[PDB]
């Protein structure tokens, strides 16, 4: 079962899978929101929780 | 202290504090008050506070802890200090 | 002030119970116009010792 | 549904619970698919004034 | 001939609503106008609907 | 398809862990491992029957990965907050009369059997799938597992000897077994690929003469994973040099500290995580006691 972990014995191994992210995953996206800035002011609570 | 001077005196501020609150019939209300007392403490500001002032009936209660699960459940939070 | 304190203390505006005593409220509440119509009267003129 | 963010904290703003009545009412068939998303404005218009 | 089973309804909810309004009390001099005139507004609104 | 006769008595479902050399038995590889009895104490108490609300299976078209996600979140490695978008409960679709999606013997789930790919009989995953649902709220606040409490067990389980496990009462013992370079880690990424599930699917789902039968047979094979685990959650883990080897050293098995920044010498658990095991361990051990 267990095929010695690579890393475990001293043998070097050209070939290997790597598992890497399809053109669907772009990282690091600069994602856009809309922010509500709560009306009132006065309201805004903040103490109590 | 004045024994007088005490007694009269203290029995102004005692009768000055005005509990908010919604009188009712039910025969097993109670009404939590130490929330309460509190929510008068700091002028109902405090949201627990800023809660009972136009929702009073919020007090009353029948089952001790159901009592406050309604406060929380209502303006959600984990914990009332 | 401590005048205004004892008494503001007592209800800003009250209205009036069954058996016409008067049931001031608790809060120190403002007063506007438009609630000027509705058992609400001002407080300062209650005129009650 | 186009998210509507409200606090329903002042008397004016049953306009937004309005929005809904009278919009469930005109289109209802519609209004019925996020009837879940509202509901989920709602209770907080209820923690408010209930 | 003359009701409007549709209209008529919406009228109702005007009320129950607008003494939702009612109950709903308040702490200022800003909530406590408009919410008069709002009273005032979500009546108009509906004739404005009939 | 396929059925089972006792199931982790079968050809693929070994599982091993490799230990110096070659990859050995956990039977075997616990037996290289002593402990320090602390001059403590720990009673155990009794696990409080789970929830019986199952959560709701949710519409969710994909097969998901089970096997993996329950696994990779126990002895993960680095799995941060496991219940959000967490589907564990994906895995209360199984559990019902006559479903059709079926537990892939990969650890997917699939809805409809299909072209090329065997699977658990639908009748054991039934059995299983029936209660590890359960796994699947462990985040709804009403539910949530005992935790702290429930490792009480977990470790005299993994430790103290057939005679304290009898009696309840055993110190906290701390485990120091021989060591090779970063040995706990390692051991535990080797872990995180057993087939869990053929086990548990065999753990609740044999009838009884057969089912104590291989909870005996089995319980070295499941106390090497308890093991793995409970180092997650323990004090301080520190390696002890001697003559020409380190010994290592466990402080304190089956004493869950709440210990949650990531250390080295072992697998972090992230607040989330911590509730989950707290609540893997619940079920599977209301139910390892028959």
């Amino acid at each position: 079962q267990v095929g010695i972990p690579k890393l475990e014995v001293d043998h070097i191994s050209f070939s290997n899978v790597v598992s890497m992210m399809t053109a669907n995953i772009r990282t690091g996206d600069d994602m856009a929101v809309e922010r509500v800035n709560p009306d009132d002011v006065r309201a805004i609570n903040i103490r109590n929780a | 202290i004045p024994a007088d001077e005490l007694i009269d005196n203290l029995h102004s501020w005692m009768r000055s504090v005005h509990l908010l609150h919604v009188r009712s019939e039910d025969n097993t209300l109670r009404y939590n008050w130490m929330l309460g007392v509190y929510a008068r403490s700091t002028n109902y500001t405090t949201p627990v506070g800023q809660l009972v002032v136009n929702a009073p009936a919020i007090l009353n209660y029948s089952n001790p802890q159901d009592a406050f699960n309604s406060v929380f459940v209502a303006l959600g939070i984990d914990y009332i200090d | 002030p401590v005048e205004y304190g004892i008494f503001v203390q007592r209800g800003a505006t009250y209205t009036i119970n069954a058996a016409g005593e008067f049931e001031f409220s608790g809060r120190n509440e403002k007063w506007d116009q438009a609630l000027y119509l509705s058992e609400h009267f001002p407080a300062l003129f209650s005129d009650v010792p | 549904l186009k998210k509507i963010a409200e606090s329903f904290e002042d008397p004016s703003s049953i306009v937004v619970v309005l929005e809904f009545i009278l919009f469930a009412l005109f289109f209802p068939t519609e209004f019925n698919r996020i009837k879940g998303d509202i509901q989920n404005v709602l209770l907080l218009f209820f923690s408010r004034w209930y | 001939t003359v009701t409007n089973e549709f209209a008529s309804r919406f009228r109702t909810i005007v009320a129950t609503l607008a003494n939702v309004v009612n109950e709903r009390a308040v702490q200022d001099d800003m909530q406590k106008a408009t919410r008069s005139c709002t009273k005032q507004w979500l009546r108009h609104l509906e004739t404005q609907f009939d | 398809q396929q059925p089972t006769g006792g199931y982790t008595t079968l050809e693929q479902f070994a599982f091993t862990i490799r230990n110096d050399g070659t990859n050995a038995t956990p039977t075997q590889f616990l037996q290289l491992l002593s402990w320090e009895a602390t001059e403590n104490e720990l009673v155990k108490k009794t696990i409080p029957t789970p929830e019986t609300h199952l959560p709701s299976a949710r519409n969710v078209p994909g097969n998901v990965y089970i096997e993996d996600a329950i696994t990779q979140a126990l002895f993960g490695i680095s799995a941060q907050n496991v219940n959000a978008h967490g589907y564990f409960s994906r895995l209360s679709a199984l559990a019902l009369p006559n479903t059709s999606a079926r537990l892939g013997l990969d650890g997917v789930i699939y809805n409809s059997e299909t072209i090329n790919i065997p699977f658990y009989d639908p009748a054991a995953v039934a059995n299983f799938a029936a209660t590890y649902a359960k796994l699947g709220n462990a985040s709804t606040p009403r539910y949530r597992a005992d935790m702290i409490d429930i490792y009480a067990h977990v470790g005299l389980e993994l430790a103290g000897t057939d005679a304290e496990r009898a009696a309840g009462v055993m110190p906290v013992k701390r485990a120091k077994f021989d060591s090779w370079e970063g040995s706990l880690i390692s051991l535990s990424r080797d872990v995180v690929n057993w087939k869990i599930l053929a086990f548990l699917i065999d753990l609740c789902s044999l009838e009884g003469e057969a089912l104590r039968a291989f909870k005996t047979r089995n319980r070295d094979v499941f106390r090497m994973m308890l093991f793995i685990m409970s180092t997650a959650v323990a004090a301080n883990v520190v390696n002890r040099k001697v003559t020409k080897r380190v010994d290592r050293v466990l402080e304190y098995i089956g004493v869950n500290s709440m210990r949650t920044a990531g250390r080295t010498a072992t697998i972090t658990y992230d607040l989330s995580r911590h509730e989950f095991a707290a609540k893997f361990l619940q079920l599977t051990f209301t139910r390892w006691n028959a």
